[PDB]
């Protein structure tokens, strides 16, 4: 009949709630050098510990779209690279006239660079000398309204004076572990057919979420996890078609890209302690950079992505085109190949039809043919908003590989037409968040509420 | 069990293993001041239950009765139907919604009885 | 009564309502490193206190007796000129001289108590 | 005696003007970013100390003897060649492997012990 | 300029050594060797501490 009310502390009870979280990062980093990179200068050691804990039962649910873990990343990664470009030289005196010699060819189907010729300061604020660098075409514009072949000047002087980046200073994607702060916890749905929302039924908790990439890619994501089943369409919609749909590869498609021209630096000084690095010459003889992908692996691929993504347009087609042109900042697949920012056509890979039936690997002419893409090159980079935009990148001499995996899609998607199937998919991408999004589907942030109230037949001794 | 692990699991297996909670209100070394005003913030929030536990008496650690009675109509429940098969996650949604009283109840209460630890003390 | 609505009643009445006070030392979100710094000073300020009130064994919230008596030349008053007129506000001001003495003999005497707690326990 | 004049001294003399050294974890106005963060390191080393000490029932400040055994393997002396000669500071270099298991014992033990004292008043 | 662009120091601001004294925070403690044959290494025999260096 009597019962007296009893207060509990620490018990296990949460809400999800918002916080800032810190870095994390493994141990092997940390022999490197100050500025070089981020994951050693402005992150915590820390083995990924305590290990992971599943929980018995949990009645749980879900978001993905609104996660707010990824806009914390966003602003750590934009907030950390304008520090991190703090400390380089912004060029500026290289808004002087470029005169660049009028070269011609018959169609050589090989880019050929504008070799260029300008002035520069030399160890005395007053005498002057000239100079010679060659330089890529698209950051390179042509100066007169007139119709003049003879003087160009850098892209850039017209929105801001880019910074180079200092080559001390790497740009790989170690892996960064993101890790809640006391009194809180991250829970991970654990279930392997999870979708993007809605409730989860397997979760466990981890104090600090394991291996993200910031690897930057528009249209092919780079280097990222694999799903342990079906390869998961997710959406945040689909009645509204502009919402950008996600792609999650099964297996991976090895995707090899080279720059085989044997360019090599060249040290241009600009004004006191400090210099500026261009291309020097060319050795060797000049070809067409590149990316090369399994024919039959990427054939198999994107069929199975058709046989997972007809479901939620079942009577229709699973047909394939190019993306919808437009800015080649945008239509292009971009990244960077461990210097040097690729920027690819895809038109060669996303050209095809589905008609529901699975197919096997054979017949097969060779297996070690593939299918090529050609890729141009830049220096003066524009990609994100806010954070001082144009960054100069400097030359590396030699020449460069990066072979890599592919392991996720960004799509979009037209609208109806005739009543009729051939509604067609197109790559598309620029918003990061969808880049990041793609690896925290898994996460989600909770504060613990440790007091709690109940009832007991127990009154207080007074 | 740990940190969580006790969650879902039944009120009266949760009522056990309390000091695995309360020992987890540290971490962290700090770069930037979002660390540090993560540290803060986590000793703040720390010493704002510390410190009200602390209004009713409890400094018992964290088991603690008072001498509040329970009003029915708050759930409306039988001992064993509370506390037997219920978990105490869903329990706190449940009854999220009373707090304020309880909390002034037991303030209240204790504010009241401390005097009487003098009074049944100045007899001699 | 709030935070000082009892400032200037009697000491009875002050007597009560100091719950109101101790539940008041939380307060702000930070612009800049000066609000940072006015946390970090209210936390480290209030556990001066706290840490304080702890070593003279008033671990019993906040009234507490203590065995130390009263040097009648502090004051030179009965019960009654102390407590049934006076405000707490003014007798802060007036007792504000000799309070080292005071906290000195607080901090021996219960040094010196808290043994025998052992002593007459080890008996079995 | 102050802050470690009682140091080398024997463990007998050494457990008065514990209270002393309890006091001493206040200091320091600020420059730069680095005082800050001793400040807020300070607090947080304190209150682990203060939070840990509480978990094992020691709620009556700093000396608190407990239901725990001494297993004699451990030092494997008799109480006089424990106390009457030897100092703390080489005490805790002698004790100092042991400590995980004397720590999880005095959680455990007052863990369990807790609910004996809803059980011896539930009976009312 | 064959290294860097040099900076004025301001003759406001001067260059005198003014002593520093160095203070360990809370939790903390500096002992020190107040022995007067101390050569740089080993165990010494006669200890002090102070707050403040
Ligand atoms: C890219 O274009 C730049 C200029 O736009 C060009 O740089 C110039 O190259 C020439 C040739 O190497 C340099 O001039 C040489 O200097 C040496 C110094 O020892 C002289 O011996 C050379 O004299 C011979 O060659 C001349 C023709 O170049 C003859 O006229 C002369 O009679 C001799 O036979 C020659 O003068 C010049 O200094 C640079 N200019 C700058 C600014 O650096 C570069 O070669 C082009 N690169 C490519 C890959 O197209
Ligand atoms: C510069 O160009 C040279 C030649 O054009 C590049 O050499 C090639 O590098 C690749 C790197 O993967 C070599 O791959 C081989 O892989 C097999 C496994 O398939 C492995 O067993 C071999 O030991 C080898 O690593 C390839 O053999 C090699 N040569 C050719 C003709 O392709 C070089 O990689 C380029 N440098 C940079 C920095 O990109």
């Amino acid at each position: 009949e009597n019962l007296w009310v009893t207060v509990y502390y620490g018990v296990p009870v949460w809400k999800e709630a918002k916080t800032t979280l810190f870095c994390a990062s493994d141990a092997r980093a940390y022999e490197k050098e100050v500025h070089n990179v981020w994951a050693t200068h402005a992150c915590v050691p820390t083995d990924p510990s305590p290990q992971e804990l599943v929980l018995g039962n949990v009645t749980e649910n879900f978001n993905m779209w609104k996660n707010d873990m990824v806009d914390q990343m966003h602003e750590d990664i934009i907030s950390l690279w304008d520090q991190s470009l703090k400390p380089c030289v912004k060029l500026t005196p290289l808004c002087v006239t470029l005169i660049c010699s009028n070269a011609t060819v018959k169609n050589g189907t090989v880019e050929e660079m504008k070799n260029c010729s300008f002035n520069t300061t030399t160890e005395i604020r007053d005498k002057e000398k000239k100079e010679y660098a060659l330089f890529y075409k698209p950051d390179i514009v042509p100066l007169s309204e007139t119709n003049n072949t003879s003087e160009y000047r850098l892209i850039n002087c017209n929105t801001s004076a880019c910074t180079q980046a200092c080559p001390k200073v790497t740009f790989e994607p170690i892996p960064i572990h993101y890790c809640a702060p006391a009194g809180y916890a991250i829970l991970k749905c654990n279930d392997e057919t999870f979708n993007g929302t809605g409730p989860c039924s397997n979760v466990s908790t981890v104090q600090c979420t394991h291996g993200i990439r910031p690897v930057v890619s528009t249209q092919l994501l780079l280097n990222g996890s694999l799903a342990e089943k079906e390869i998961v369409i997710r959406s945040e919609n689909l009645t509204n078609n502009a919402k950008i749909i996600i792609v999650h590869l099964h297996t991976p498609v090895e995707i090899v890209c080279t720059r085989p021209n044997n360019n090599t630096r060249k040290s241009v000084r600009i004004g006191p302690g400090q210099t500026f690095y261009a291309t020097g010459d060319i050795i060797g003889d000049i070809k067409q950079a590149h990316c090369n992908i399994s024919e039959e692996k990427w054939n198999d691929t994107l069929q199975k992505v058709g046989i997972e993504l007809q479901k939620h347009f079942p009577n229709k087609t699973i047909k394939y085109n190019q993306s919808a042109g437009g800015d080649m900042e945008i239509t292009t697949h971009s990244f960077n190949c461990g210097g040097e920012f690729f920027y690819c056509n895809t038109s060669n890979l996303f050209n095809g039809t589905y008609n529901g039936t699975y197919i096997s690997t054979n017949s097969s002419a060779n297996s070690t043919s593939t299918i090529t893409l050609q890729c141009r090159i830049k220096q003066i980079i524009n990609m994100w908003q806010g954070v001082g935009r144009c960054m100069y990148a400097p030359p590396i001499a030699g020449n460069i590989t990066c072979r890599s995996n592919i392991t996720g899609l960004l799509l979009t998607r037209d609208g109806g037409t005739n009543s009729n199937e051939t509604e067609t998919f197109r790559p598309a991408g620029g918003d990061m968040r969808d880049n990041w999004r793609s690896e925290l589907y898994k996460y989600k942030v909770v504060k613990i509420e440790p007091l709690g109230v109940a009832p007991t037949r127990c009154k207080r001794r007074v | 069990l740990g940190f969580l692990g006790a969650a879902g699991s039944t009120m009266g297996a949760a009522s056990m293993t309390l000091t695995v909670q309360a020992r987890n209100l540290l971490s962290g070394t700090v770069w930037g001041i979002k660390q540090l005003q993560a540290r803060v913030l986590a000793v703040e929030r720390y010493l704002r239950d510390q410190q009200l536990l602390g209004i009713w008496g409890c400094s018992g650690k964290l088991i603690c009765c008072t001498n509040v009675p329970w009003n029915s109509s708050w759930s409306n429940r039988n001992l064993s139907e509370i506390w037997d098969n219920m978990t105490w996650l869903q329990w706190d949604k449940e009854i999220s919604n009373y707090t304020q009283i309880i909390y002034g109840l037991l303030e209240e209460s204790q504010n009241q009885q401390e005097k009487n630890e003098q009074d049944l003390l100045a007899l001699d």
